């Protein structure tokens, strides 16, 4: 509502991610197969009361507008930061300060998604504003900011 | 003789003055149906109309009808050496099935209609059409139905037509018959009539115990195709079915009109496309930071 369009699409793309059946719920299992699929180890416990945080109307499954509430959370500046430090981390597995194309299509596998190697070439172009191919931890901040 | 040319085998059935044998011809093994008449015991009356019936029979030649091959006479026994067939006659069938399919119908009184035309092309009137005198070749589910029992049968000179008797079965008799006016090749369209309905529901159009009332009802054309088992069939049958059963001969619709009816020979859409001009965008940079914020979120329990 407080959010643009692209905003939203964004994180609609986000959403279809989590919601793997294309049912317009996250289940619980859903959930999980994402986080470990990311190199996340929650327990069955974190996963279920990760559900539940977000389960506004207590159904058992995440919708779209309790995913987006969640993140239109204003959370504090500091936490944001943790996690696009985090995130970038995730994606650069060899821990070079560098994403290559290379590990941008692992982490895209790794989520189910199936993508040419052109369009991993040009999300990597996307951020990459040096040009040097790859994306460091500055042009991922800016990226997200 | 009959014996040097035919082995006869089991007796199939019984009929007036004779049985029916398998039998099969001796230099060949085909098989067929001999129907082996006593002669011995047949008035000379009775033996002119043998004789009738077996001219008819051997003048037609056609899919749907049962054919005579041989016709052999012998002191006090005669021999019609017709087609062999084992699937019982139509009206059986009916009995079992209780009724008809529309499409199975259509297809069964399409092949009726063929052979009363090719009679009728012929200059014979059956006069006895009924499911008991069809009889199904053999036990597919496809075979052909096949017109028998010509003892009726009736040779006439074009569209002439008279007073050729009263003859035929009571249900499928037609007005001009019962009223015991002039008659002629419209009396075996009528009775195609009375058979189409009982395909299609398994009961006839007239039917009374008492026979005067059974003819009171043909004659005024009293029959309706009543709820619910008239429902769900097509106004196209029971219109052709109108069409059979008109009172007025003239009128009656004939076996080569009724041919062309569209419930038995029509029974077997382009929108404009619109142009592709190119392929939707891949959205890179919405791909790349959707990915990014799933992980933002996926890290908030390592953190937190
Ligand atoms: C039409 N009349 C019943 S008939 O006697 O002139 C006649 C004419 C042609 C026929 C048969 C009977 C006939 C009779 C028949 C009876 C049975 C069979 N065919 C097959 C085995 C079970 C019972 C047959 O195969 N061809
Ligand atoms: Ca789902
Ligand atoms: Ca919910
Ligand atoms: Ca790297
Ligand atoms: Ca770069």
């Amino acid at each position: 509502d407080q959010l643009t369009e692209e905003q939203i699409a964004e994180f609609k793309e986000a959403f279809s991610l989590f919601d793997k059946d294309g049912d317009g719920t996250i289940t619980t299992k859903e959930l999980g197969t994402v986080m470990r699929s990311l190199g996340q180890n929650p327990t069955e416990a974190e996963l279920q009361d990760m559900i539940n945080e977000v389960d506004a109307d207590g159904n058992g499954t995440i919708d779209f507008p309790e995913f987006l509430t969640m993140m239109a959370r204003k959370m504090k500046d500091t936490d944001s930061e943790e996690e696009i430090r985090e995130a970038f981390r995730v994606f650069d597995k060899d821990g070079n300060g560098y994403i290559s194309a290379a590990e941008l299509r692992h982490v895209m596998t790794n989520l189910g998604e199936k993508l040419t190697d052109e369009e991993v070439d040009e999300m990597i172009r996307e951020a990459d504003i040096d040009g040097d191919g790859q994306v460091n931890y500055e042009e991922f901040v800016q990226m997200m900011t | 003789s009959m014996t040097d040319e035919y082995q006869l085998f089991e007796e199939l059935g019984k009929g007036a003055f004779s049985v029916v044998r398998r039998c099969m011809k001796i230099p060949t093994g085909q098989e067929y149906a001999a129907k082996i008449i006593n002669t011995k015991k047949l008035s000379a009356r009775d033996h002119q109309k043998l004789e009738r019936e077996a001219r008819i029979c051997r003048l037609l030649k056609h899919p749907n009808i049962v054919r005579l091959h041989d016709s052999i006479s012998e002191e006090g026994f005669h021999y019609l050496v017709f087609d062999l067939v084992t699937g019982g006659e139509l009206f059986e069938d009916i009995v079992a099935r209780e009724y008809y399919s529309e499409a199975d119908a259509s297809h069964c009184i399409q092949q009726i209609l063929e052979s009363v035309n090719h009679c009728h092309l012929n200059g014979i009137v059956h006069r006895d059409l009924k499911p008991e005198n069809l009889l199904l070749a053999s036990k597919s589910k496809g075979a052909a139905v096949k017109l028998a029992d010509f003892g009726l049968a009736i040779e006439v000179q074009g569209d002439q037509q008279a007073w050729f008797g009263f003859a035929g079965t009571p249900g499928y008799l037609s007005p001009e018959v019962l009223r015991k006016d002039p008659y002629g090749k419209p009396v075996d369209m009528w009775a195609c009539g009375v058979i189409l309905y009982i395909l299609l529901v398994g009961y006839p159009p007239f039917w009374d115990e008492d026979q005067h009332r059974l003819y009171q009802q043909i004659k005024a054309g009293a029959y309706d195709f009543p709820s619910p088992e008239w429902d769900t069939v097509t106004p196209e049958a029971k219109d052709l079915i109108n069409k059979m059963l008109t009172i007025n001969p003239a009128k009656r619709i004939t076996a080569s009109e009724a041919l062309k009816h569209p419930w038995i020979c029509q029974r077997s859409m382009m929108h404009r496309q619109e142009t592709v001009d190119c392929l939707k965008k891949f959205n890179a940079r919405r791909k790349l930071k959707g990915a990014i914020l799933t992980t933002m979120l996926a890290t908030r329990n390592f953190s937190a």
